[PDB]
């Protein structure tokens, strides 16, 4: 086995031991241990961990600062060379060329392995987790230095690489190659936005445009929105944008959907509507678009919805099912909906806000730190979990829809707003009063009201057309 | 066999609010949650000599959801409306929730407890008078937890059981 | 959902990380930036079976040729790729071909050959030379483009399916 540097001169030479790492009962698992231990493992010499390296960027603010990172790790980087041995000494010695085998042994085993992670763990950093460089520009000034500086052929490949991709990041297309189907069209014809409503666009091109939508602004959330459950905290406008604006959609389809339904006043015409909802669910399930399904499905058991007797005495019992299918997903904590989405083709959108609850359950329900023998060692399990869930996230990023986007339809629903200017709570209580207006409660006899809309209330379907 | 209670914790996001729960079906004599597996939300306790079965529902984390707030009180049948007595706009907020709560339900009588929940060492902003005032004049329990130390944590989902059974 | 540890080895620059990248993200990187070594998940159903699929982007310089026995170790099968317009890298195949049966210590370990940048008109490799070796190592041979996705997903699945048949 190699010999090392002493731990006088290198700390990151210091025999493992249950004060400094804990391992969970193939290479070895984590659970806790001291930053300069984190380090060493996530560039060991003896094997890469990129799984360990994903981990460890995503989570590390919460026990070590950016510019601390960087300053370990170029430590790490320095490695000490080791002096020539008596057999060396006994060759230079007599004139002859030493062997240096303990040399060139610990240089092509230790030093070319470790320096090389380091520099893989640069790469990542720098490709993936590019935002403590954006927020802090002495951060990447230092980096670029470190990166600059570093001399030796054996580096020289990846020096030159990594240094191209920051100059790159600083100023910072898809294949299919099968075609989208056709963008099909209702009663609302291309270019007239100002006829676009839930009944005369076609429902498929709805389910359609609205699954690119929530798949833009799923794909958008990065992990930096989520670790230290930043938002749910006061600065959560700023730390979680991406997030809250996916969110703040898929609230707004939902309220957008119990409007619809509770102002068109006339049953048979509300019926229409709510049978065009559950239609549009229908695709959205088709598409594997989670997201879809729950927005419709909280629509419909929201209170001004939900208590619409004779709207749902004459939904159709085909599409009494495929609403009770869909809304199953979430029964038992969502257990239906976590072996479908684990089971389904990509692309899909999942529903984000289970791994919102098991991010931050993960992160209050663990200690930070573990103390053993007088020592507190950072809680790296606890960090590993959290990166599961994001991992699982950034897996589901990947896969694009290949459905083409119509951008007036798009629009359209990019600037829906269905509260208007009315707060929250004046436009729930609004919502429900309609509820109440539309169908009294018991025993006030179910009024009358006039026809709303114009034109054929006719569902053309959600089977998609070809013309050639 | 056993009595299930299905219970729906609520209450203002960023405050803590989670601690209740874990805490309950932690043990606490071990530090440790998986929200991931199906066991962390379920928990089988003995109450008044009555075995039965706690089912909690706390989507702590998904507050901005707000359309959905209605579909997860939906699934209850008794509600833990949760404030942090350091944060007083939390507190002004359990109106509204006992206000959704009674609409979704369609009664005025729905098996409730007020919880008071301590996250940290921050100034206390809301004094106990001022929650057992307002928990009295809705007709309700009010108890007071630490976020830390388990205390209060029984006490509070014991009660809300106690609430349902009674009802 | 079975899960499945893929390689991808091969000599620098023959588009390992071009067909990974292809697969995951339906995208083509046209920028030549040397890995040290990343790794990828994909979800996917292949006849009629949902994977999850973890897939290894290696290292093809040399410099980094010290470091392979600790990956070869992990990997359930291997895409042993070559550029069809770059002969010295369909030289290089048998070394990483017996280095893998040397670590695993074993004759039957999952593997495709695949002959990449089959969109490039001046090939020096031939598809007959290629598949005579597939032949003697028992496996098949499939050229791919990372940047048209030929032959992608066929690459990747079929060593799927020789895992799963293992
Ligand atoms: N025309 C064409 N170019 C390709 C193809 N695949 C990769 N390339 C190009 O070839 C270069 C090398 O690609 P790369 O994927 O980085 O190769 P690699 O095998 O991962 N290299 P390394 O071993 O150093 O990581 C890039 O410029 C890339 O755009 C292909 O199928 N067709
Ligand atoms: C799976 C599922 C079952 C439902 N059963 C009903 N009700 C039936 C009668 N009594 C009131 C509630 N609602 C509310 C409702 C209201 C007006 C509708 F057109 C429809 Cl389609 C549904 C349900 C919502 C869902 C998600
Ligand atoms: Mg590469």
């Amino acid at each position: 086995q190699m010999r090392l540097p002493s731990a006088d001169v290198y700390r990151f030479a210091e025999p493992d031991s249950e004060e400094n790492i804990i391992f969970e009962e193939g290479i070895p698992i984590i659970k806790a241990g001291t930053v300069i231990k984190l380090i060493e493992r996530l560039t060991y010499h003896m094997y890469a961990d990129p799984n360990f390296v994903r981990t460890f960027l995503t989570t590390y603010r919460s026990f070590c600062k950016p510019q601390e990172l960087l300053s370990l790790i170029i430590e790490r980087f320095e490695i000490p060379e080791p002096e020539p041995t008596e057999a060396d000494r006994i060759a230079i010695e007599n004139g002859d060329q030493p062997l240096s085998a303990e040399l060139k042994r610990f240089r092509k085993e230790y030093i070319q392995p470790v320096q090389l992670r380091v520099l893989n763990v640069c790469r990542h950093w720098v490709e993936h987790h590019f935002y403590d460089f954006e927020r802090d520009a002495y951060l990447l000034q230092r980096m670029e230095e470190f990166i600059g500086t570093v001399r030796g052929k054996a580096m020289k490949k990846w020096v030159e690489s990594i240094t191209k991709i920051i100059q790159r990041k600083k100023i910072a297309n898809i294949t299919f190659q099968s075609s989208p189907p056709t963008v099909e069209w209702h009663i609302s014809r291309p270019g007239h936005i100002e006829t676009f409503d839930l009944l005369t666009l076609h429902p498929i091109e709805i389910a359609r445009q609205l699954t690119l939508l929530e798949s833009d602004l799923y794909r958008a959330v990065q992990p930096s929105e989520l670790v230290g459950s930043v938002w749910t905290k006061e600065d959560k406008e700023i730390n979680s944008p991406n997030l809250l604006k996916m969110i703040r959609h898929t609230t707004n389809l939902t309220l957008w959907f119990e409007k619809c339904i509770v102002e068109t006043e006339n049953l048979e015409e509300r019926v229409a509507v709510v049978s065009r909802i559950i239609e549009i669910l229908q695709v959205f399930q088709e598409l594997n678009n989670f997201n879809g399904v729950l927005e419709v499905v909280s629509a419909m058991n929201s209170s001004p919805v939900y208590r619409l007797d004779h709207t749902f005495e004459q939904i159709p019992s085909r599409q009494k099912k495929i609403l009770e299918e869909a809304h199953e997903l979430s029964e038992d904590h969502y257990k239906k909906y976590l072996a479908k989405l684990r089971s389904i083709n990509p692309p899909c959108v999942p529903f984000f806000g289970i791994y919102l609850t098991n991010i931050l359950k993960t992160e209050e329900g663990n200690p930070e730190v573990l103390k053993r023998h007088g020592k507190e060692l950072i809680n790296f399990s606890k960090r590993r979990k959290v990166a599961e869930i994001t991992g699982e996230i950034q897996q589901y990023q990947n896969q694009p829809y290949c459905l083409r986007v119509e951008s007036d339809i798009k629009r359209f629903f990019e600037n829906l707003n269905p509260m208007g200017n009315s707060m929250e709570k004046e436009f729930t209580d609004y919502l429900f009063n309609k509820s109440l207006e539309i169908e009294p409660r018991n025993p006030k006899p179910l009024p009358r009201f006039p026809k709303k809309y114009s034109y054929p209330l006719k569902s053309p379907g959600v089977r998609p057309s070809n013309p050639r | 066999g056993m009595t299930e209670y299905k219970l729906v914790v609520v209450g203002a996001g960023g405050v803590g609010k989670s601690a209740l729960t874990i805490q309950l079906i932690q043990n606490h004599f071990v530090d440790e949650y998986d929200p991931t597996i199906e066991d962390s939300y379920r928990k089988q306790v003995v109450i008044d000599g009555e075995t039965c079965l706690l089912d909690i529902l706390d989507t702590a984390g998904q507050e901005e959801y707000s359309a959905m707030r209605d579909q997860y009180m939906r699934t209850g049948e008794g509600f833990l409306c949760v404030f942090a007595i350091n944060n007083t706009k939390s507190f002004e907020d359990i109106h509204q929730y006992r206000e959704q709560i009674k609409r979704v339900k369609d009664s005025d009588d729905v098996p409730m407890v007020l919880v008071g929940n301590k996250c940290d060492l921050a100034a206390r902003t809301v004094e106990s008078r001022q929650a057992q005032d307002l928990a009295r004049s809705y007709g309700i329990p009010y108890i007071e937890t630490s976020a830390k130390t388990r205390q209060g944590v029984e006490d509070a989902f014991y009660t809300l059981v106690r609430e349902i059974r009674q009802h």
